[PDB]
RNA sequence: UCCGCGAUAGCUCAGUCGGUAGAGCAAAUGACUGUUAAUCAUUGGGUCCCUGGUUCGAGUCCAGGUCGCGGAGCCA
């Protein structure tokens, strides 16, 4: 029977008696007072104990760490040179009538709160006591409160909280599929899915007009950093919407959790295309806190003396394009040479550099080594248009399009952190419009995200030229990170026959690969469209963690095996044999 | 299961000039600057065999123990690739240069095996593609470069058994200095030939050649993950084809690269540009003279005339600038075990601070010499080491009591630490001693028990 | 294959040109009436990454292995 929690006495609980349940963080012995920091899920408040009831003493001196306890005391108001800062209850305290040790407890292996030097492997080994430090319960708890919201809208919305299957069907082309063995079906496996999309459309199909889910994701790929195999994704399907709907509702959600939970507000979304967003920032994923902008300049500089530009300048494949950093012409040659070095590492043979300090002198005005092959008209109309004026540094990437989006985008938003070049709000975005295609190393045309995506135009302008063809596909960016995305699906025969038919597919592989998905098409599918969320992403995010594991209650490593329970574990032989498998670790000589 | 494997072997040889070129062997980051007329495989231009090349060649193959051919003719290997210049490989078909010879490698499981080696002829190198724009970049800077290709008679079994071939191989090499040996700038390469077999049906799994293999333990890892999976593959049954395939590191998965669909036919015939060379005797005779001592017959001669022990003679005889450096110090006389010992660790450590490649550097065998030189006759053996070691060695070059005056000394040292606190539990009592060795330096031997009796 | 760094109490980490594993924190005992990452005194604890070798003696020096981070090289 608790009376209040200890992380949530406020002033105006004042002449009131109070019991509270907890841990023991540290526990300080003056003798003549005896002062105990008192855990719970809210916080930790402070309890103090004087020797007239010298009975509590006793019951105050056996007390040690991590002691679980339950104390009846009285908040009394402390001096104004005893506050503290750190505590969220910090400015009371409460006089201890009557103590009890509900369980006793050994030494916890590593301190709360810094700078106790626990090192990753210690925190994760010992799980279970270090989610008991308030800033990781802080966050876990946040992670419930966006959940929360999210069910909240989509419920009050009209979508349907319906749960599917985990163990279907396994099938290459995708990524690596996690298999279990049938104990029923000898020979076969069972596979996790990588995403509820062939279910949720199963569920457009099935008359269900709005659908949601909350649901676990796995896949058996080698992972990167800020990456695990079983992750949280927030599913969504519906029918009879288009994208402006689709976008709409999402966007509102978005919104409305960041309101209820962190309580900031988004004002509207800009949509911005593909094709911009390449042009001006070489990323799918811009970075709209970062005002810092690319600028295409390469058709003044085509029949230009200097060739690194001319190159691909004249090469179609290619483009050459200037990047702007204001007030860092006072920047040292140690930087510039490791920026080098840095977009090195993306594929540029070079970053070129004009360093601009006084504009009317003309040429004279514009140190560096490469001013002197280009002409003094285009370098002014090259200045005029790149907004550049007295004090500024002109950066220049000159390649493969591919090169130079990447490794100018990425100097983009590193020298834009660097620098401290953007406003420090929360700056979010859509992006639209994505080619439906792309050519595959050797050759030939394929489809980026999935052969089922809605192209803008119609079956005879995308049999035409397919690479003029829009797709309806959208992502959703927040701090040039991808939270997730999804598009409408195409439920038109003749269409699904027109991509069908662009990419090289006959009705083999149609059959082999998209039978019973194309089946359940055949036999009256409405128009549909959805989108995904990364969950785990999202509460990073919102949390302000580093990694994602920060986010997640027991994660597992790098190499997918967590190292508290010991997973993945050595199975005995009997279980091996009643599962038709076997093993292949042999003696060799 | 028993697993026969075999190994083709590329060696660069470290001569100035290229076998048939007249460019540089070793080369830095600058390309196509180690290329002239005849490496460019111009129109009109002829090879010429280089000399050294052919003399290291015989010299391999007198120290490996093989019947060399008196006659020995370059063929040619037509197959079309940009890093081949001419169209096809100067190597040799019918007479090698050497055949048939057997090396003692060593192992750990007691019998120093024998193994075959089937020949090991004169082939040339081509050029290197590299990764960039687009297009792809040939440099021809290696290209030319003499090779010497040591294929093993497929009596080689085990991959512990390969690992020993090859730093068998590696050590002979370096002993007769024909390559660097040095696999990490890319002189020394090998390939495994490994196959597979049920024991008691002639019926076997198909032939893998596993090719372009680093370091030791990426050859056992690789040899080792391709038979289990050719074991797998027989016991599957399924279907057996001859492939070529790779191995990196990293997954520690064998990929293929090739699949041999056909027998290459790279049209076999002698070269007309160049005449057959002949190796006569008095070469051999000469040669077999300047012929240095086997290592592997070197630490078995640390074996048997001087006394030592199988691993200190083995990682004595792991170099012959090492093991002459020693045998000069043991003309001195120094005891065997001991002048050894000096030569292992205590200067070891100053070798293992510089690392240099040659210990004509450092240190001269006349210095230690001398050192162990005063130790035995001029000085008493003990304290008198244990300075010199520190001061005759790094700098100057310029080469004991034993009373009772040592008690005198141990009182003191009591007196210094709180020592007579730390005497009712026995312990360990060199902090006892410490003091003592650092006043007089003088006889560790008597100190000890004095300290001891001196404690309790 | 090669270069640099690293493995040492519950946790972190130091250790010379070779002589009982120290220090902070934690733990145990004791002291102290305002701390709040309490302090102070005292006590207890450990296989110096594994093996072999060197020396009177090893965390230290020699040789050969294991593991973590990053770099180089190779990828006819």
């Amino acid at each position: 029977m608790r009376s209040h929690y200890c992380g949530q006495l406020n002033e105006s609980l004042d002449g009131q008696e109070v019991t509270l349940c907890g841990w023991v963080h540290r526990r300080r012995d003056h003798g003549g007072v005896i002062f105990l920091d008192v855990r719970d899920r809210e916080g930790l408040a402070q309890v103090v104990f004087d020797p007239d009831r010298a009975e509590t003493f006793a019951k105050a001196d056996r007390v040690r760490s991590e002691f679980v306890v339950k104390i009846t005391g009285k908040v009394r108001l402390r001096p104004e040179g005893a506050r503290n800062p750190n505590m969220a209850s910090g400015s009371i305290e409460v006089l201890g009538y009557e103590l009890e040790v509900l369980n006793q407890a050994e030494t916890p292996p590593f301190p709360l709160d810094e700078y106790s030097d626990v090192g990753e492997e210690t925190r994760l080994r010992y799980r279970f006591i270090d989610l008991r430090r308030p800033e990781m319960a802080a966050k876990l708890k946040l992670r419930a409160r966006i959940t929360s919201s999210i069910r909240r809208y989509l419920d009050d919305n009209g979508f349907l909280d319906v749960e599917t299957p985990i163990l279907g069907r396994p099938t290459p082309e995708g990524a690596r599929d996690y298999l279990v063995p049938s104990r029923t079906y000898p020979g076969h496996f069972f596979a996790l899915p990588q995403s509820p999309q062939l279910f949720k459309q199963l569920l457009m199909v099935a008359g269900f007009d709005r659908y949601y889910q909350i649901a676990k994701c796995f896949r058996d790929e080698d992972l990167r950093a800020d990456r695990q195999p079983e992750f949280t994704q927030i599913d969504i399907e519906t029918s009879f919407l288009d994208e402006s709907d689709i976008i709409g509702i999402t966007e509102k959600m978005v919104r409305q959790l960041f309101k209820e939970v962190l309580d900031v507000e988004f004002d509207e979304f800009p949509h911005m295309p593909f094709e911009e967003a390449m042009r001006r920032y070489g990323s799918d994923k811009p970075d709209l806190r970062i005002p810092l902008e690319l600028v295409d300049v390469a058709d003044q500089l085509k029949e230009v003396e200097f060739k690194v530009f001319s190159g691909p300048a004249n090469d179609p494949k290619g483009r050459v394009a200037a990047l702007r950093v204001p007030g860092a012409a006072s920047m040292p040659r140690s930087q510039i040479d490791d920026y080098t070095k840095f977009v090195g590492i993306y594929g540029a043979k070079g970053l070129a550099y004009i360093k601009v300090n006084e504009r009317a002198k003309g040429v004279e005005g514009l140190q560096s080594p490469i001013v002197k092959f280009i002409p003094e008209a285009n370098l002014n109309v090259i200045l005029d248009r790149v907004g550049a004026v007295d004090g500024d540094i002109v950066f220049f990437g000159a390649d493969k399009a591919k090169i130079v989006c990447d490794a100018l985008g990425a100097l983009r938003i590193k020298v834009g952190h660097d620098l401290k070049l953007l406003t420090r709000e929360w700056a979010p975005m859509w992006v639209v419009d994505f080619p439906m295609f792309e050519e595959n190393d050797d050759g030939s045309l394929s489809a980026l995200h999935h052969p089922f995506t809605s192209p803008k135009c119609t079956p005879a302008e995308l049999e035409a030229n397919p690479g003029a063809a829009l797709s309806r596909a959208y992502d959703m960016v927040l701090n040039g990170t991808e939270l997730g995305g999804g598009s409408i699906r195409i439920h038109d025969k003749s269409m699904q026959q027109a991509v069908f038919r662009v990419l090289g597919i006959d009705e083999a592989e149609q059959e082999e690969k998209f039978g019973f998905l194309l089946d359940a098409l055949k036999y009256g599918a409405p128009p549909h469209g959805g989108l995904a969320f990364g969950l785990d992403r999202l509460v990073m995010l919102m949390t302000g963690a580093s990694s994602i594991r920060e986010v997640i209650a027991f994660p597992k490593t790098q190499s997918a095996g967590d190292v508290m329970t010991q997973a993945p574990g050595s199975v005995d032989g009997k279980a091996l044999r009643e599962l038709h498998i076997r093993l292949r670790e042999q003696p060799k000589a | 299961w028993e697993t026969v494997i075999g190994l083709e072997i590329h060696a660069q040889l470290a001569t100035q000039s290229k076998i048939f070129s007249g460019s540089s062997t070793a080369f830095g980051a600058a390309p196509n600057t180690q290329a002239s007329l005849v490496d460019l495989a111009m129109p009109g231009t002829l090879p010429v065999l280089n000399e050294e090349a052919v003399r290291m060649a015989c010299l391999f193959g007198l120290a490996i123990d093989a019947r060399i051919d008196r006659q020995n003719v370059f063929a040619r290997k037509n197959y079309f690739y940009p890093d081949l210049p001419k169209g096809y490989q100067t190597s040799q078909m019918d007479h090698p240069i050497v055949g048939k010879g057997h090396l003692d490698i060593t192992l750990e499981d007691g019998t120093t095996k024998r193994i075959g080696i089937t020949r090991a002829h004169l082939e040339e190198d081509a050029g290197k593609s590299l990764h960039e724009d687009g297009m792809s970049g040939i440099d021809l800077n290696r290209a030319g470069t003499p090779l010497l290709e040591i294929v093993s008679e497929p009596d080689i079994r085990s991959a512990k058994e390969a690992v020993a071939y090859v730093k068998a191989i590696h050590a002979l090499v370096r002993y007769l200095g024909i390559c660097d040996g040095n696999m990490a700038e890319g002189s020394l390469r090998c390939d495994c030939n490994v196959s597979v077999r049920p024991k008691g049906q002639a019926e076997f799994g198909t032939r893998a050649e596993i090719k372009n293999v680093n370091s030791f333990r990426f050859i056992e890892k690789a040899i080792n993950h391709e038979i289990q999976r050719q074991i797998e593959l027989i016991e599957d049954g399924g279907k057996v084809v001859q492939e070529t395939r790779l191995y990196d590191p990293n997954k520690d998965e064998t990929r293929s690269m090739r699949g041999k669909e056909e027998a290459n036919d790279y049209r076999y015939f002698p070269c007309p540009d160049l005449l057959p060379v002949v190796i006569e005797p008095e070469y051999l005779a000469k040669l077999r003279e300047q012929l240095p001592e086997l290592p592997v017959q070197k630490r078995e001669r640390f074996e048997s005339q001087y006394g030592l022990s199988a691993y200190d003679a083995s990682v004595l005889s792991a170099s012959r600038e090492m093991a002459d450096y020693f045998e000069k110090v043991q003309g001195i006389c120094g005891d065997a075990k001991l002048a050894a010992n000096w030569v292992m660790v205590e200067l070891g450590s100053l070798l293992n601070k510089d690392g240099l490649e040659i210990e004509q550097s450092p240190v001269s065998a006349e210095q230690l010499g001398g050192m162990i030189l005063r130790i035995k006759d001029n000085t008493i053996s003990g304290k008198l080491a244990k300075m010199v070691f520190e001061a005759m060695a790094n700098g100057e070059g310029s080469a004991x009591x034993x009373x009772x005056x040592x008690x005198x000394x141990x009182x003191x040292x009591x007196x210094x630490x709180x020592x007579x606190x730390x005497x009712x539990x026995x312990x360990x009592x060199x902090x006892x001693x410490x003091x003592x060795x650092x006043x007089x330096x003088x006889x560790x031997x008597x100190x000890x028990x004095x300290x001891x009796x001196x404690x309790x």
